[PDB]
Parts: C-alpha cells; structure tokens; sequence
RNA sequence: UUACGGCGGCCACAGCGGCAGGGAAACGCCCGGUCCCAUUCCGAACCCGGAAGCUAAGCCUGCCAGCGCCGAUGAUACUGCCCCUCCGGGUGGAAAAGUAGGACACCGCCGAACA
RNA sequence: UGCCUCCUAAAAUGUAACGGAGGCGCCCAAAGGUUCCCUCAACCUGGACGGCAAUCAGGUGGCGAGUGUAAAUGCACAAG
RNA sequence: GUUGCGUGGUUCACCGCGGAGGUAGAGCUACUGGAUGGCCGAUGGGUUACUGACGUCAGCCAAACUCCGA
C-alpha cells in the first residue's frame, strides 16, 4: 500500500467533493497514468539511445521502457523511418503512486534555482505536462554511471473534466504551483 | 515536321464484365464475372477466384443483390 | 485572361448544342449582355469588350465578367501536311451557349449603362441582347 | 383582389404541355396541406399581369371548375431565352400561416464622399403570415463612409414578419473610389 | 515479459537531513536513500533609487 | 468510456470471425457471451435466426454448482451438450463471441466436446 | 405485457448531436493479481479470482428537425422511332437539381421478469 | 514496332489515326502461408532541448492516409 | 456465297418478366482540378491604402471530375 495512495483516498477523495458539488462518488477525479519519455533525436545519428536513455529510465521509474521509433522521414532532421528516437515507459497502479510520491518529495526541489510549476500547462481537460531538464533529478540514476546528460518530460492523465478540476486534484496531491 | 514520339501504344482490352446475367442458369464451374477487384463480391455458392473472377460452385440460377452497401453475386440451388 | 493551370494540356473541342442552363440570368449587377448563339469567346474578344465598357462610363460603376476563358484550342506550325501529332495549343477559350449571360454592369444612368453594353456587343462573334434583371 | 379563372388540365406529358402553350395557357400544380395535388391551367396573360403587378408572392383567388381556393406562388419556371412563364408551381394557404417568402430590398440613400455603393443579395427570406406579405422592404443609407456595412440584421421588418434566413447577410457593402 | 528483464525493485527507506523520514518502494540497492533535502525543508515550500539616495544622505 | 471502448472492440472482433463462421440447420453455431459473472450459450442456426438449444449459468442449477468461474463453466458446458442431442444435433461449430479462446471459454468447449457434440 | 439481457435480419426514413429519467434478475463500470494466461514498456487492455461501492459513464427509455439522410407530383434537359430543308413538330420513354413533405426506424428467434 | 493501365470508345463486349497521357523487360526467403490483434492522414490544445514538421499526452477525425512499383478497378469488414 | 448430308424452329420480330451499366443530360461544401464577385483575414510588403493563405456567402466549368443519372 503506498502511502500517497492512501493519502488519496482518506481525505482527497472527500475535500474534491466539497469543492466541486459532485452528485456521485464515480465522478471524483483521480490520475489514471504518469507517461515519462526521453525522446532522444541525437539517437538519429550515432544510434546510441541504449545505455543512454533505456538504462536510466529503468532506474528512475522501475520498469523497463519500450522504444520508440519515427514514423515519417524528416530531412533537414537527418530522420529516416523506422528509426529509434524515442523511449517511453508507462506507470500503472502502485508503481505510479510510488513515482509521483518520490517525484514530489525527493526529486522535484532538487531542480536547481527552483521556483515552482506553472498552473498553466493544462491542455484543456485535466493533463498535466511539465520538462525535466537533467537526470541529476533523481537519486536513483548517479551522474558517474551515465553518458551524456538529457531531460525528459513527464505527463500526468488525470480523470478530471476540465482543467481547474484537475489543478485541485495535483494541488490536494502536492504539487507545488506558482 | 515533329512527332508524337511520346504518345501512341496502348495495352489489349481485356474482355472484362458481367457474364452472365440476373436469373441465367448456369453450370457448376461457369464463370459469372471477371474484373479487377471487387467491383461485385461473391454471395451463397459463389467464390471469388485467383484473379478475382467470381466463378460458380453450384448449379442454378444467377441473382444480384446488396449486402450492407457491397453487390454481390449469389446462386439459388 | 489566362488560366495558371490546366490538368490537360491538348483537350477536344467543347461542344457547340444545347441551350444554357447555368448562368442565364442577371445575378451580380443591374443590367447584362445575353448571348443568342453559340460561339467560341476567345481571351482577346473578351479584353476588347471589358475595355469598351470602361471608356464609355470612365469612373463611376461596376463591371463583371462572369465568363473565363480556360479551354484551350490547338494549332498546326504554319505550312504542315496531315498528321503527325496534335498541335501545340494557341487559343483560350469559353464556351457560349445561347441563354449564357456574359458580362454584367450596373451604372446608374439607365442610359449610358445600355450603351456601353451594345459597345461590348459588336465587339462579340454573337449576335447578342441586353437584359435586366427581370 | 386577385380573381384568376383557372381550369383543371385533361391530360398531362410533353405533348400537351406544348399544346396547352399555344392556346396561350400555362401548365402548373396546386398542391398544399398535405393534399393530393392538382392539375390545372392558367389563363397566360391574365396571370402574367397579376405578378406584373403586386410583386411576385401576390395571393391569388383561384376558380377551380366553381371552386375558391387562396393560393400563393411556390415557383416560376422561366424559359431562358424566351423570358415567358413556363410553369407555375403554387401552393394553398388559409388566412394567416408561417409560410416562408422573399421580398426585395429596395435601396436608398446618398454615397456622398468617395464611395460606391454594392448590393449582393437582393431579397432577404422572411416569414410571415399568410395574407399580409409586405409588397417590399426598404433600407436606408445616411450618407455612409466607405465602411460600414448594412446587413438582414438591422434592417426595417414590421411586426408578425420575423428574420429567418441568416442575421449576418450582408445586404448592402459599401467601398472606395 | 513481466519476468528478469525489468531491473530490481523492492522497499526503500528515505532519510533528510531535517529529520523527515518516510518509506517507498524504489531501485536503489540496499534501500538506503539519504537526501539532503526535501519537501519539508526546501524554500518555495514554506517560503527603489529613491531610497538608495535616501540611505546616502 | 473504458466500457463504452470494451463493447466496441468485442463486437469489432466478433464481426471479424464472422466474415468466415456461419452455422446452418445441420451445423448450428455455439455463440458464447462471457460476463464477469455469468456465461451464456446458445445454438442460433443462422439461416433464419433461430436458436433451437440455450443454457447459461443464472438458472438454479448451474447456480448451486461450488467453485470458481470455470467450475460453472464446464456443468453449463454440460447442459447444452445434452439440449443439442435432445434437438438432434451432434456436431456445431464454436464461435467465441469476440473473446480470447482460453480460460472460461475453453472449459465451457471442452464440456461439449466430452458429452457428445463433435466440433 | 415489459424505461429487460442476448443473437440475427437490415445497413442512415435506421446516423450524429442535444435534453431528461431509469437499475428486480441481467448488462456494466468496479475491487484484487495467489493460479492458466497477457503487455515490442504497463494486470490499461487480454486472462483469472472476487461482490465493499455505484447508475456517474456505456447500455436502455422518452422527447427534440438542430447537422446529416430519404423525397414525390408537375415541369424541364436529354432521347428511341417518325414526319420535316433548316427551324421545329408528332408518338413512346424520361432525369439531375429544387419544392410539397417524410423521418429521432422496423421485423424475427431464444432467455428473464410477467402470463 | 512486343507487353501492361487510362481516355478517345457513342452506359454490355469490341473499335482506327505519325490521336491524348503514362509505365514494363523487375523486386521480396518475406513484401509468401496461416493464426490472432490493431486503425489512418490532417487539424487543435499542452510539453526540457525541439523549429511548419522527430518522440510524448489528451481531444477531434469514416477515410482526405496507406498499398514494393504506372494507371484503372478495389480495399477501413480491411486487401492498410 | 453456293451445294451435299444431317438436325428441326433452336433464328428472327413483337409483348411481358428477370438482369448488369455510367454515355446524353445534370451536379459539385460529393472527390480531383479550373475559376467570378463579395466578406473575413494567415503571412509576405512598405511602421500598415500592397500581396489577401485557410475559411465563408452567392453565381459557374471539365474526354482522361462524379454524390447522381436516362
Ligand atoms: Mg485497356
Ligand atoms: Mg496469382
Ligand atoms: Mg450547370
Ligand atoms: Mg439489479
Ligand atoms: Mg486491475
Ligand atoms: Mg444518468
Ligand atoms: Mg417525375
Ligand atoms: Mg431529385
Ligand atoms: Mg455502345
Ligand atoms: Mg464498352
Ligand atoms: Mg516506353
Ligand atoms: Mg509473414
Ligand atoms: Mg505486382
Ligand atoms: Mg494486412
Ligand atoms: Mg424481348
Ligand atoms: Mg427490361
Ligand atoms: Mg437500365
Ligand atoms: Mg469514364
Ligand atoms: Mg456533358
Ligand atoms: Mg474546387
Ligand atoms: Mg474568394
Ligand atoms: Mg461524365
Ligand atoms: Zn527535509
């Protein structure tokens, strides 16, 4: 049982009721999946995407990505098709619970000169997208074990309907919002 | 004078078409229609064939209908 | 007037029968040149009458040309026996039925808006009328 | 107002639609409220004088062999080169329903600066009950500068007529030189 | 696929040096995660010329 | 929806078995409908459309049988492998009604197979 | 007889959208991953074991012509044959478009509640 | 100059010109067979590097994508 | 074409019934292209009188356009 999904459940899932009139208890908004990918374009060439950008997101996340390949040919990126410039992992469940609690926690004040997330970078029902920059983030990968550095960008798909709906829902979680 | 030097070849006509007709008794073997692709779609005792040919597999009587937007050729026994 | 594409380059001739059945009425102005045969209108007929509409009126008013010429006709070099290809093509054309409104006007004296369309049409291969709008 | 004498058509086809022209007659149909339609003649001139006057909506008191009928004008058919009515399409009305009818809209005003002025629709479809239908209906310009627009919104529509086509028609333009 | 080719993962135990003291299931081996901070003791987290002239004179 | 996506793509994939499974008065077609609680079966013949033999798991027998899911899978295996000998029948062919063959579906099968039906 | 669950015919007059209401058994979301089985990563899905919660959603029912769809009658275009120098006419067929309107489907077998 | 596809070609088939447009003299041990599963392009919103457009996430989207290779006839049930 | 030997109404015409079409015509916010006048206005240009994309409102065209269709 982690423990910020227990956190969810005791008083999360009864402050959203109160703030949003919810008729039911099948409408209270939860996150579904945390997507994190690299998206290694200078993988195009040299084609060294494997001890950098598999090796570390195992690390960080727990289980191993899948890789991404491109889908039309690009020529001024130097992008043939069917070539690997992406690797991506999915987190379900507890794995999940246990990302975003040691993502908010222990990783995300380590961002250096760090002054918070915009509130803003809601698409439009509730999904949340915000850039890692470095790797240096996270405790469980070490700076002298890996290549060169890169970032990641980190979805959160939540259940919400709208966006305010889903910025209470991260805010009650702990995220922190400027 | 120029030339047509680009223009003047052609292919053989291919003797494509229905062959045999709405209520037509035929044979078990004989051939109903012969196209390129599916312009009509085989039904009960009728089979497509390698080139799409749409031959018979049972002796009566040819019938023409719709299945859900398709034509398609079938056989009454 | 001159298309800036075709798909095909070397076409047939369009065919002369038939009456309009599109474009035979006034739409855009007040007063409008009707035709009463069938002609092929070439780009340089149509330059000769826009230009002989706009100096009998000179300011003042409105000219449409509801008619584009974008069919192209064909011709042999010049002292060339029978057949050995098509020609290169040379003309563009519209193609004028009888009933096909050609050009419209409004102006507001009634009377020189009917005399610079009769201008229009002796400079037309159509024996041709004005109409208004009903 | 309008006493048209009409009489119920024999036969029907291409052939006697031409015969029935050269009597000086128009073929048309009669069909309404969910009624079988009928097959009737015109009397040519009588009802070509009648839309000649009174705009071309103009409710008609029909003669059906004894009968009295009100009916509206659906649709003309006219020849093209000709110009002469080649059928009539017209429908029944009683005393005041939510039929659907153009009217034109006459245009007034002076461009007194540089500015010519532009008409591109000449009649608006408004609704309205099925005896008054306004013959037309008027738009003014103040002297307009080369700019703003007149459009069916805004325009001057009495009472029991009501806008149903678009409120963003733009009826009058006006521009430069 | 759910079988010896994702890596290690078993209880962790995580440590600040503010005195916060919490336990996660992650991938560092022995489970013994020391941090120097973290969401309790990081700032964000709790938080003119006239008077330079002013201070001059 | 996650159920609004899951009858979707399990009638997308029964429309995908039956562009090639027919099932006729001398081979009727053994349809099974699979719940999280129950199974239902039903022998559909279509030519007309008529099931001339049906079971499933909420009638009283199959109710009452102890253990899990496949448990009452295979007694009501059982019961249309003896509704379709009643009816004349001994030889059908299984469709899966979209699902994965396996599981529940498999032993509701390999009752039919067992107790006469020859497919 | 059902504001029931299946399987078909049928493939928009049947769709798409809007607004309401529905939960007996059933259909579902749902709660879990020990066992069969599963993910180019993920028990999301597929598969298995369950019944704490709920009609919010799917599904069903009713109402809306809104966007789509169907669409005459008459007339015209075109046309077979014939007469006729052209023009046109006689006889036999006859659109597309638009209009009057229609339409928020209908039918069959099995199961359940009721008969 | 042989073969293949289209228009001419006059709603079966067939139809000429030194008439109008193009391709072929290959390629694939999978791009064959079967079994099962999936749905596209484009547009919009959000996102470290990252741009009109790489990878990601959510919308919308019934086929405008795709098909070894010309074109026609097909194929969303998929033949993708 | 004719003639010998066979076969016999199987040929042909009209009436009725069952069938497949994509020409004439017509249509195009049903596709691919061409294209007139507006309105809106991407961007380009010289700070905004010029270019005026994509759309939308009307009217049109096509052997190699077709939602249709004799
Ligand atoms: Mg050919
Ligand atoms: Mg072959
Ligand atoms: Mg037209
Ligand atoms: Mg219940
Ligand atoms: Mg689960
Ligand atoms: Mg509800
Ligand atoms: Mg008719
Ligand atoms: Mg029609
Ligand atoms: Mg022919
Ligand atoms: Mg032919
Ligand atoms: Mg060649
Ligand atoms: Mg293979
Ligand atoms: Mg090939
Ligand atoms: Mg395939
Ligand atoms: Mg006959
Ligand atoms: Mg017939
Ligand atoms: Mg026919
Ligand atoms: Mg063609
Ligand atoms: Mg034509
Ligand atoms: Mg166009
Ligand atoms: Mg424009
Ligand atoms: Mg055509
Ligand atoms: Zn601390």
């Amino acid at each position: 049982q982690p423990r910020l999904k227990e956190r969810y459940r005791s008083e999360i899932r009864d402050a959203l009721r109160k703030q949003f009139g919810y008729g039911n208890v099948m409408q209270i908004p939860t996150v579904t999946k945390v997507v994190v990918n690299m998206g290694v374009g200078e993988a195009a060439r040299d084609a060294k995407l494997i001890n950098g950008a598999v090796n570390d997101l195992a690390l960080i996340t727990g289980q191993k990505p899948e890789v991404r390949r491109a889908r039309k040919s690009i020529a001024q990126f130097k992008l043939r098709e069917g070539m690997p410039v992406g690797v991506r992992v999915t987190l379900r469940g507890d794995r999940m619970w246990e990302f975003l609690d040691r993502l908010t926690s222990i990783a995300l004040p380590r961002i250096r000169d760090f002054r918070g997330l915009s509130p803003k970078q809601f698409d439009g029902v509730g999904n949340y997208t915000f850039g890692l920059a470095e790797q240096a983030v996270f405790h469980e990968v070490d700076v002298d074990k890996i290549d060169r550095v890169r970032g990641m960008d980190i979805n959160v798909v939540t259940s919400a309907a709208t966006d305010d709906e889903g910025r209470a829902l991260l805010r009650a979680l702990g995220f922190p919002f400027k | 004078g120029a030339s047509s030097s680009r223009n003047g070849r052609d292919s053989a006509a291919q003797r494509l078409g229905v062959k045999r007709y709405g209520g037509q008794v035929v044979k078990a073997g004989e051939i109903l229609v012969r196209q390129r692709g599916t312009k009509f779609h085989p039904g009960v005792n009728v089979g497509r064939g390698g080139d799409d040919t749409l031959f018979a597999k049972t002796a009566g009587a040819v019938e023409f209908g719709i299945k859900r937007g398709r034509k398609t050729v079938s056989i009454v026994g | 007037l001159i298309p800036r594409k075709v798909k095909h380059r070397k076409q047939h001739h369009p065919r002369q029968r038939g009456i309009a059945s599109g474009g035979t009425t006034v739409n855009f102005g007040d007063y409008g040149i009707q035709a009463l045969e069938h002609a092929y209108v070439t780009n340089r007929q149509i330059e000769s009458a826009r230009i002989a509409i706009n100096r009998h009126i000179k300011r003042g008013g409105k000219v449409w040309i509801n008619i584009f010429p974008d069919r192209p006709l064909t011709k042999k070099p010049a002292e060339t026996r029978m057949g050995s290809g098509k020609g290169s093509p040379e003309w563009w054309v519209a193609n004028v039925k009888p009933g096909r409104v050609l050009f419209e006007l409004s102006y507001p004296n009634e009377g020189v808006a009917r005399a610079a369309l009769t201008r229009a049409i002796h400079k037309l291969p159509i024996k041709a009328r004005i109409i208004t709008r009903e | 107002s309008n006493q048209l004498r009409v009489t119920v058509r024999t036969e029907t086809g291409k052939g006697a639609s031409r015969r029935a022209r050269r009597a000086g007659k128009i073929p048309a149909v009669l069909y309404g409220h969910g009624a079988e339609p009928q097959h009737l003649e015109l009397p040519g001139h009588d009802y070509a004088a009648v839309l000649r006057h009174s705009g071309t909506n103009a409710v008609l008191t029909l003669d059906i062999a004894g009968k009295e009928q009100l009916a509206l004008t659906k649709a003309l058919h006219i020849h093209p080169i000709r110009r002469t009515i080649q059928h009539a399409d017209l429908l029944v009305v009683r005393r005041g329903e939510k039929v659907v009818v153009e009217v034109s809209v006459v245009v007034e005003g002076q461009a007194g600066p540089d500015t010519l002025v532009t008409q591109e629709t000449n009649s608006i479809e408004i609704e309205a009950e099925a005896l008054s239908i306004p013959e037309q209906l008027t738009v003014s310009i103040e002297g307009a500068e080369p700019g703003t627009q007149l459009t069916a919104g805004q325009i001057a529509l009495p009472a029991g007529v009501s806008l149903i086509s678009d409120p963003d028609l733009l009826v009058v333009n006006v521009v430069k030189a | 696929m759910k079988s010896d080719i994702h890596p290690a993962y078993e209880e962790t135990t995580v440590v600040c040096g503010c005195g916060n003291t919490f336990q996660t299931r992650s991938t560092k081996p022995g489970g013994r995660i020391v941090v120097e901070v973290c969401s309790q003791c990081h700032p964000f987290y709790t938080g003119g010329r006239v008077a330079r002239f002013e201070k001059r004179y | 929806s996650v159920s609004a996506t899951r009858r979707i793509s399990r009638l997308r994939r029964h429309t995908r078995l039956r562009k090639k499974l027919s099932g006729t008065a001398e081979r009727p077609r053994l349809v099974v409908h699979r719940s999280a609680r129950h199974i239902h079966v039903q022998l559909v013949n279509d030519l007309n459309g008529t099931t001339v033999a049906a079971a499933s798991s909420i009638e009283a027998d199959v109710r009452g049988v102890p253990g899990d899911k496949k448990a009452r899978s295979v007694r009501v295996g059982q019961l249309i492998a003896e509704r379709a000998k009643a009816a004349g029948i001994d030889t059908v062919v299984f469709d899966r009604g979209g699902y994965t063959y396996g599981g529940r579906i498999a032993a509701l099968a390999d009752a039919a197979r067992e107790n006469g039906l020859s497919f």
